[PDB]
RNA sequence: GCUCGCCGGAAGACCAAGGGUUCCUGUCCAACGUUAAUCGGGGCAGGGUGAGUCGACCCCUAAGGCGAGGCCGAAAGGCGUAGUCGAUGGGAAACAGGUUAAUAUUCCUGUACUUGGUGUUACUGCGAAGGGGGGACGGAGAAGGCUAUGUUGGCCGGGCGACGGUUGUCCCGGUUUAAGCGUGUAGGCUGGUUUUCCAGGCAAAUCCGGAAAAUCAAGGCUGAGGCGUGAUGACGAGGCACUACGGUGCUGAAGCAACAAAUGCCCUGCUUCCAGGAAAAGCCUCUAAGCAUCAGGUAACAUCAAAUCGUACCCCAAACCGACACAGGUGGUCAGGUAGAGAAUACCAAGGCGCUUGAGAGAACUCGGGUGAAGGAACUAGGCAAAAUGGUGCCGUAACUUCGGGAGAAGGCACGCUGAUAUGUAGGUGAGGUCCCUCGCGGAUGGAGCUGAAAUCAGUCGAAGAUACCAGCUGGCUGCAACUGUUUAUUAAAAACACAGCACUGUGCAAACACGAAAGUGGACGUAUACGGUGUGACGCCUGCCCGGUGCCGGGAGGUUAAU
RNA sequence: AGGACCGAACCGACUAAUGUCGAAAAAUUAGCGGAUGACUUGUGGCUGGGGGUGAAAGGCCAAUCAAACCGGGAGAUAGCU
């Protein structure tokens, strides 16, 4: 049985990374929401 | 339990 | 030319091939190739605009001279090559100034033959010259639609147009479709039919012989569900509708041309 | 030219262990805990001056900090750089 | 520690992705481990990841992303030029030994190689966002030469056997060594050279392309492997000295030949086919502006730098995805012996493991198996499931057929071992010797060896000789679908979908059509022998009548008829 | 030569049993089909919700699909419990 999460740092970043966020407007609004909620880790950029 | 297993289908009493 | 592949396996049984011996059995000319990446119907936004396009073989694009703007300078057909981008066989040609190009092969043109373009060429097949200097009624090919455009009509295997008449600065062409068009007489036109006339005799035998030409299958409307296509759903082979494309526009007889900016150049409509 | 006010910053502490012992024993190599960036040439010059001993090659690595569950809190330690300095021949501490 | 069992194209070994200390040592058993725990991938502490050469980084580009200006768009924003990012590809270079508790192509020893900086040394036209060459390519097949590698032989060392025999064509073990440098092979491709001219290479160019004429018949490039060297060195069966009982310090023999041989290397080669098989740079030349003691180029020597990050550990798994130490999934590399066609399979090697609860008992009943009297489908919805068949060689093989098939039809016969033909055959391989000359990694002859079928004849054993594992059940009639394929991930694999073929129909290119308020893009860098849509579905024989209706196409003379 | 044949890896999922608070939220065992291709696979990329993709089953689109998931309108509305 092949599950869903096949991890890969490259794809993980390119899709949800910090610069993938700050690229477009919607992503920057996502960042704004994360900061307004005050999260420790804004994006997934371990 | 966030996963809630579906119930098995009931006998087809048609 | 046309060979029937022996029925030594189902799917080989029906094949009819065009085994052209004269075709050059080597690599194509290097400085005239360039990469031709496949698309699969998709476009900028990335959606399948033309269905059924996909898969197949890699192929590089042979830069064929369609313009034939090298006047006077003779040239000799070095060789004839198979082009995957066309149905006609290309010809690597060399001009007396060491410059080598590609052209489409007219019917009667072996390697070693000789041709040259411009107003003062002869009327031997392969020669290009404006359609004012080409006689009336002769069969030409690789026809232009604008002076300097490049040549757009009759580019496919075995095809050809015919100059029916020249009325002033305009030549009337019995286009391969049977449509009588009317373009400027100052548009060059290569002489003689296009070769590879035996192209339409191959039969491809099996489904793979198309899948590697790059045509994913076409699913009938009737098979699909009601949401997928106008012809949709049913309790077993139900139609009751009128034939339309997947977007509900009538197929099987509906004129879908509206230009209004070129309808003046059509002498008479299709047959 | 590499300034003294940086050479006095590069070197932090001399690593001591079984490996540092045996290295000083058999290969004339002193093991040091050097600063984070601490390029091989920086360490070279800093030892050539501060220790005034003769350096041949500097071989450096960065060890990663352990994760340490102090009490019930997941901690971590700093990733620091350890540099092996092969002195030419003479002596050192 | 000794036996026992299992795996061994894996349950072994090394990586990538992924994880992130799980690696090693010391200490502890509260929790975690489906039990116990002194043990642990658990808790605490300490240690451990060393690079000019490996990867990243970096140069170059693919798909594709972003995208100055730009075109478009209520706004956000879309597309896109120049451009710039992007490997899953292209681009310089290290090997063998030794070592740690844990790293080692990184440390140590030895042996190298690459790219640039700079300086002196001479000789020199150098010079690019530009030209050309190159890099630069498919599938399949086949053969030749090789190698890894193994087997045997020969040596070297040791042994003379817990009960019969065993100093002998007896037993066990080792017989290994690299990169680099030199060589230029088997073999692969290619004519070469000098001049001269030219509307091509957006200008130039001697470079490329293209013509001429002479030219000698050779050269050029590619090239596995081998040989020499690397190496009077390392490694080495082992022996001894001391035992932190762990292993340390020394000494250390032989270290050859033949044969077999890869799916690996020559080979990106060769032959062949149609489906016609990335790009850019590094690389080599050509010149443009500019400079021509200079600069810069080449060569020689010296010298310097090769930074930064990764490197522990798991990696068909208790460490990655599956909530679990979960019978699941996970890409790449190596692949030994015997039997075998085989990477199957059986038993084994190196190596690893005994699957983290066990002990008894030997009820029913359930699961996985084994055997079975007589009968042999009578069971049942249905021969479901089991049983059975199963190999190689030869003989033989029907209807039907689209002439290919059907067909492994069906069916039968031989198969072990020993001996001889034949102190092993046919064959393969090939030394020595000898001759020739292009004189060699050469050719011709020659056969020592070293292997080694297959067949026949004779004998023999057993109930059985394809003896285990492995390994077709066969035939007859028939519906449907031509066939290979695809399908409801997870109750439906089919007659459904697709298909090649056929037809109608649209489409004359700024094509139709499609995504998109548009710009645009796909169609297509295609052009009616093309593209789209619809139906039908190989093939054979064919496809009949109806236009009243709905739709489509064509007309415009008349009625009605919108905005105005 | 061949969408050729037998048959491992690999891909799949036809039968049967087991399993059905499983070892496993679809598996194991024994068989079974393809196995040079309309094949399979690694890495990266593209198409996004009335949208995608679809050899077409209403299939798949993160264990969810006759219209995903998250947040908002939202304390929708519920003559029904
Ligand atoms: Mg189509
Ligand atoms: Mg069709
Ligand atoms: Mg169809
Ligand atoms: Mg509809
Ligand atoms: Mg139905
Ligand atoms: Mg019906
Ligand atoms: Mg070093
Ligand atoms: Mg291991
Ligand atoms: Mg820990
Ligand atoms: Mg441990
Ligand atoms: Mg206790
Ligand atoms: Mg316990
Ligand atoms: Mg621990
Ligand atoms: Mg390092
Ligand atoms: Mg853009
Ligand atoms: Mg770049
Ligand atoms: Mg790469
Ligand atoms: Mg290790
Ligand atoms: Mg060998
Ligand atoms: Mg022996
Ligand atoms: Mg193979
Ligand atoms: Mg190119
Ligand atoms: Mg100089
Ligand atoms: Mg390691
Ligand atoms: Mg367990
Ligand atoms: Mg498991
Ligand atoms: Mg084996
Ligand atoms: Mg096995
Ligand atoms: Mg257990
Ligand atoms: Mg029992
Ligand atoms: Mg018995
Ligand atoms: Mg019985
Ligand atoms: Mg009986
Ligand atoms: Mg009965
Ligand atoms: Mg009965
Ligand atoms: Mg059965
Ligand atoms: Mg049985
Ligand atoms: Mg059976
Ligand atoms: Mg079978
Ligand atoms: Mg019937
Ligand atoms: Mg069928
Ligand atoms: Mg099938
Ligand atoms: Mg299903
Ligand atoms: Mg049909
Ligand atoms: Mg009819
Ligand atoms: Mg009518
Ligand atoms: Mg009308
Ligand atoms: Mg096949
Ligand atoms: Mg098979
Ligand atoms: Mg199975
Ligand atoms: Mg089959
Ligand atoms: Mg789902
Ligand atoms: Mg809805
Ligand atoms: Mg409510
Ligand atoms: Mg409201
Ligand atoms: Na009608």
């Amino acid at each position: 049985m092949k599950r869903t999460f096949q991890p890969s740092v490259l794809k993980r970043n390119r899709s949800h990374g910090f610069r993938a966020r700050m690229a477009t407007k919607n992503g920057r609004q996502v960042l704004a929401r994360r900061r307004a909620k005050g999260r420790a880790r804004l994006t997934v950029s371990k | 339990p966030v996963y809630i297993p579906r119930p098995r289908p009931p006998h087809p009493r048609l | 030319a046309v060979v029937k592949c022996k029925p030594t396996s189902p799917g080989r049984r029906h094949v009819v091939k065009v085994v052209n011996p004269e075709l050059h059995k080597g690599k194509p000319f290097a400085p005239l190739l360039e990469k031709n990446s496949k698309s699969g119907g998709r476009n900028n936004n990335g959606r399948i605009t033309t269905r059924h396009i996909g898969g197949g073989h890699k192929q590089a694009y042979r830069i064929v001279d369609f313009k034939r703007n090298k006047d006077g300078i003779p040239a000799v057909v070095e060789r004839l090559e198979y082009d995957p981008n066309r149905s006609a066989n290309i010809a690597l040609v060399l001009y007396k100034d060491g410059e080598r190009r590609y052209i489409l092969a007219p019917k009667g043109l072996k390697a070693g033959d000789q041709i040259q373009s411009g107003v003062d060429a002869a009327i031997k097949p392969g020669n290009t010259l404006p359609m004012r200097n080409i006689p009336v009624g002769s069969t030409v090919h690789n026809v232009e639609m604008k002076p300097g455009k490049g040549g757009q009509l009759a580019r496919s295997a075995g095809t050809y147009v015919q100059i029916v008449a020249r009325d002033g600065a305009y030549v009337t062409l019995r286009l391969r479709s049977g449509e009588m068009r009317k373009v400027e007489a100052d548009c060059r036109a290569t002489l003689g039919e296009v070769g590879n006339a035996e192209h339409m005799l191959r039969v491809l035998g099996k489904a793979g012989a198309a899948r590697w030409r790059g045509v994913r299958p076409t699913v009938r409307g009737t098979a699909m569900n009601p949401v997928d296509h106008p012809h949709g759903g049913g309790e077993g082979r139900n139609f009751g509708k009128h034939p339309v494309t997947p977007w509900g526009v009538q197929t099987k007889g509906k004129k879908t041309r509206s230009n209004k900016r070129t309808d003046k150049f059509i002498v008479r409509r299709r047959s | 030219m590499i300034r003294e006010e940086r050479l006095l910053k590069v070197l932090r502490a001399p690593h001591v262990s079984e490996k540092a012992s045996t290295a000083m024993e058999k290969s004339n190599t002193i093991v040091l805990k050097v600063a984070k960036d601490a390029t091989k040439a920086e360490i070279k010059a800093a030892v050539q001056k501060l220790f005034e001993v003769e350096v041949e090659v500097v071989n450096t690595l960065v060890v990663k900090g352990k994760v340490k569950r102090h009490g019930q809190r997941i901690g971590r330690r700093s990733d620091w750089k350890k540099a092996y300095v092969t002195l030419k021949e003479g002596q050192n501490l």
